[PDB]
RNA sequence: GUGGGAGAGGGUGGUGGAAUUCCCGGAGUAGCGGUGAAAUGCGCAGAUACCGGGAGGAACGCCGAUGGCGAAGGCAGCCACCUGGUCCACCCGUGACGCUGAGGCGCGAAAGCGUGGGGAGCAAACCGGAUUAGAUACCCGGGUAGUCCACGCCCUAAACGAUGCGCGCUAGGUCUCUGGGUCUCCUGGGGGCCGAAGCUAACGCGUUAAGCGCGCCGCCUGGGGAGUACGGCCGCAAGGC
């Protein structure tokens, strides 16, 4: 459904380019690791490509984790 | 025999069996159960009671070496897994809480042909 | 019945009691539609767990009745070439129809000659707890649990 | 030419984490696994389940699409280097330098072949269990070639849009990717759907034509025999044309 809101309007201007920006990046990753669709993160066809390079930088990095753990259930 | 109090309760469930094993604080074992542990022997150990059934034996065994609560790491995609979630919340031991771990490749090795044709 | 849900045949009361229940067990004694001495054998059975109980017999007859119905029963259903025994709740109406179709069944198993012997005895024993009535009600709850296993076809 | 742009386009090196397997340690005990049921099989020389460490090979979750790139085959973890194509703006330079293309040369998925290496998982053949009237199968347990790398070869395909390339002309609507602009929209390149005229045996196609036209190549000429025989060329072979 994607009621919630948009990554995008829930916070303000950001260097998508930035892959040591942790804050803000962390904010585009689900309950589990994975990287948030665009019907979620409120991105544009070019603009949610580059996080997707973002991401996977700070991921090698060590700074975003490429997976977590469900909690409930 | 060692009183171990709090520990871990892992759900492994699957399409073809369930079975809990309780560990203490960092994963080591104390006791264990399964759907062959109990009676059934072959279709039913899948069955979702048989997941019960284990689940209980895995809380009294775990309880006689005197635990009394316990974090449940589900795994697997599996008939009956809930099931040994409820019995446990229903054990006597105390559910402190639940979390999926079940693992998943990245996209390694080359399923069975019985698992391909995904998309 | 594909059409909609049949009417549950109201039946109308007891002459001597005002009870439809009663009725209902003088139907399932009734054979080849001979009312009078169905309801006779009945009665006389009455009568019975009079001289021999100091209870009043519809008393008997009501317990009777609530311990011969069963809670619980098996129903079949194919899930793969092999017919599962799929435990599931009995509906009051068929636990009631059950239980008055046990008991003159047991009961005209019985040794006693007479008719009436054999259905005082036997609704007897019913409240009891004993006797071949509740015994079947008895191996089909047993038939179920039995089967907990495959209470999950439960529908 | 100058200034810009998006891209899984190609080559080389490096590197990340998830998972499987195997090995080492810990803890633990009676099964695990598998199925419509089962059995073969694995486990008290201690398996399954669980925690820690290690080794190795292969693939790259989410992003991910209606998406993008390429002439096709085909191409996505991340980083760097090397390199191809291409689009837009400016209107700056050359001055018809153009289109097509028999033969030629190059590329060309999978399987297959040669030498060497590699080998985690998968799995032709094969070894078994089950099903069945039988079961040289479908299900289950194993398992070799192979699947991976290098170098050489093979050249096929539902190699498909079953639609050769180029150019000009002929309503629009809507979604989308990427660029420019005076940016609730105009303009350009690409991807979809609906539809004007028109086309079509029909289904359908319809500015991404299967419309209206010009240029050049390729190809068809009832079915079976047959993609066979023969011959030739190519290949180590299998075979290919
Ligand atoms: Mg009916
Ligand atoms: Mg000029
Ligand atoms: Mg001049
Ligand atoms: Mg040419
Ligand atoms: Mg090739
Ligand atoms: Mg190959
Ligand atoms: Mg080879
Ligand atoms: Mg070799
Ligand atoms: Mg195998
Ligand atoms: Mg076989
Ligand atoms: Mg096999
Ligand atoms: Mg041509
Ligand atoms: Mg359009
Ligand atoms: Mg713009
Ligand atoms: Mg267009
Ligand atoms: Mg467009
Ligand atoms: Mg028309
Ligand atoms: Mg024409
Ligand atoms: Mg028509
Ligand atoms: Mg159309
Ligand atoms: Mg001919
Ligand atoms: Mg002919
Ligand atoms: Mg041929
Ligand atoms: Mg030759």
């Amino acid at each position: 459904p994607s009621r919630k809101a948009k990554v995008k309007a829930t916070l303000g201007e950001f260097d998508l380019r930035d892959y040591r920006n942790v804050e803000v990046l962390k904010r585009f990753l689900s309950e589990t690791g994975k990287i948030l669709p665009r019907r979620r993160t409120g991105l544009s066809g070019k603009e949610q490509r580059i996080l997707a390079k973002t991401i996977k930088r700070a991921r090698i990095l060590g700074l975003l984790p490429f997976t977590e753990k469900l909690v409930r259930k | 025999k060692r009183q171990v109090a709090s520990g871990r309760a892992y759900i492994h469930a699957s399409y073809n069996n369930t079975i809990v094993t309780i560990t203490d604080p960092d994963g080591n074992p104390i006791t264990w159960s399964s759907g062959g542990v109990i009676g059934y022997k072959g279709s039913r150990k899948g069955t979702p009671y048989a997941a019960q059934l284990a689940a209980l034996d895995a809380a009294k065994k775990a309880m006689a070496y005197g635990m009394q609560s316990v974090d449940v790491i589900v795994r697997g995609t599996g008939a009956g897994r809930e099931q040994a979630i409820r019995a446990l919340q229903a054990s006597g031991l105390q559910v402190k809480s639940i979390v999926d771990d079940t693992p998943v490749p990245h996209n390694g090795c080359r399923p069975k042909k019985k698992f391909r044709k995904a998309s | 019945a594909r059409r909609r849900r049949a009417e549950v045949r109201q039946l109308q009361p007891d002459l001597v009691y005002g009870d439809v229940l009663v009725t209902a067990f003088i139907n399932k004694i009734m054979r080849d539609g001979k009312k009078n001495l169905a309801a006779r054998i009945f009665y006389d059975a009455c009568k019975i767990i009079q001289e021999k109980t100091g209870q009043e017999p519809l008393k008997v007859f009501k317990q009777a009745v609530e311990n011969v119905k069963p809670r619980m029963e098996v129903r079949s259903r194919r899930v793969g070439g092999a017919n599962y025994q799929v435990p599931m709740e009995v509906s009051p109406r068929r636990q009631q129809s059950l239980a008055l179709r046990w008991l003159v069944q047991a009961a005209n198993q019985r040794p006693e000659r007479r008719a009436a012997v054999r259905i005082a005895h036997e609704l007897m024993d019913a409240a009891e707890g004993k006797g071949g009535a509740v015994k079947k009600k008895e191996d089909v709850e047993r038939m179920a649990e039995a089967n907990r296993a495959y209470a999950h076809y439960r529908w």
